[PDB]
């Protein structure tokens, strides 16, 4: 028991306890030829969470835009209140 | 020299009692000062 | 081309903060120009 590695002293101890659930049962990692899958879920959440992002940033330029347009709206204003207020 | 001296006066609606305030790294301008920021202080 | 968006968004948005930096020290300005000359 000095020198066993991590899955001998698994497999030691399954046997200890009288069990046989280490083997493999209608299972075989060839036949799992699947690689990592879980790219296309990191590119949806990467999608999702980056049109968030635009969400976000699409917002502040849009209120960017209408604070400037209600500048140009007051200024508009002023003049047309100095031109027929003061003739 | 030293053309100005610091006093306390006792109104505070006059434009001596005034002062500005210049930040030590570069802060925008429009930023919120920081609680505990160290500063450089200017009579406007 | 979601990426180019992410370029093309975010030199947008940098564009707009800019110019509303300017908008902002010229209200500065005018307002010290006003207060501290009348
Ligand atoms: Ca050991």
């Amino acid at each position: 028991s000095t020198e066993y590695t991590g899955p001998e002293s698994y497999v030691a101890e399954m046997i200890r306890e009288r069990n046989l659930d280490w083997f493999p049962r209608m299972r075989a990692m060839s036949l799992v030829s699947s690689d990592s899958e879980g790219e296309q879920n990191e590119l949806r959440n990467l999608q999702e969470k980056l049109e968030s992002t635009m969400k976000l940033v699409t917002n502040l330029s849009g209120q960017l835009s209408e604070l400037k347009d209600q500048m140009t709206e007051q200024r508009k204003q002023k003049q047309r209140i100095g031109l027929l207020g003061h003739p | 020299k030293m053309v100005y001296s610091l006093v306390s006066v006792p109104e505070g609606n006059d434009i001596s009692s005034i002062f500005e305030l210049d930040p030590t790294t570069l802060r925008g301008g429009d930023s919120l000062v920081p609680r505990n920021s160290y500063v450089r202080l200017r009579h406007l």
